């Protein structure tokens, strides 16, 4: 009744990790989208810093695009 | 716990307006007289 006491922290500290990975992972696919709806015809800007934030995703850094600017290039270059 | 970030994205939109389109580039004056009097603008002062 220790080790379960133990776990209700671990596992916070581990939703607290997977809340990290989940907005980086938001990010990329709200970019994407953007990308997207101005590729197919639609005026939105694709600016970081003009992106939609919900909590999902927070405030949007630069380096938020340059991993999906090099993960556009990856994936087209493996077809 | 439950992990308090869900996979729903936000959403923005385009600035989609339509207004009145344009009319096409109308005829020029000469060709104009042409396919409707059969014969060019010099061709009818010359009578």
């Amino acid at each position: 009744e220790q080790v379960q006491n133990q776990m209700n922290a671990w596992t916070k500290a581990q939703a607290k990790a997977l809340d990290d990975s989940m907005k980086s992972m938001n990010k990329l696919d709200v970019i994407d989208k953007q990308f997207q709806k101005r590729i197919n015809g639609e005026w939105v800007s694709t600016d970081f810093k003009d992106m939609p934030v919900n909590e999902n995703t927070g405030e949007f850094k630069h380096s938020d695009m340059v991993n999906y600017a090099n993960k556009k290039l990856a994936e087209i270059d493996s077809m | 716990h439950k992990q308090k970030v869900t996979q729903e994205l936000p959403e923005s939109t385009s600035f989609d307006v339509k207004g009145i389109e344009q009319e096409a580039t109308a005829k020029p004056f000469a060709k104009d007289f042409w396919e409707t009097h059969g014969e060019t603008l010099d061709e009818y002062n010359s009578r």
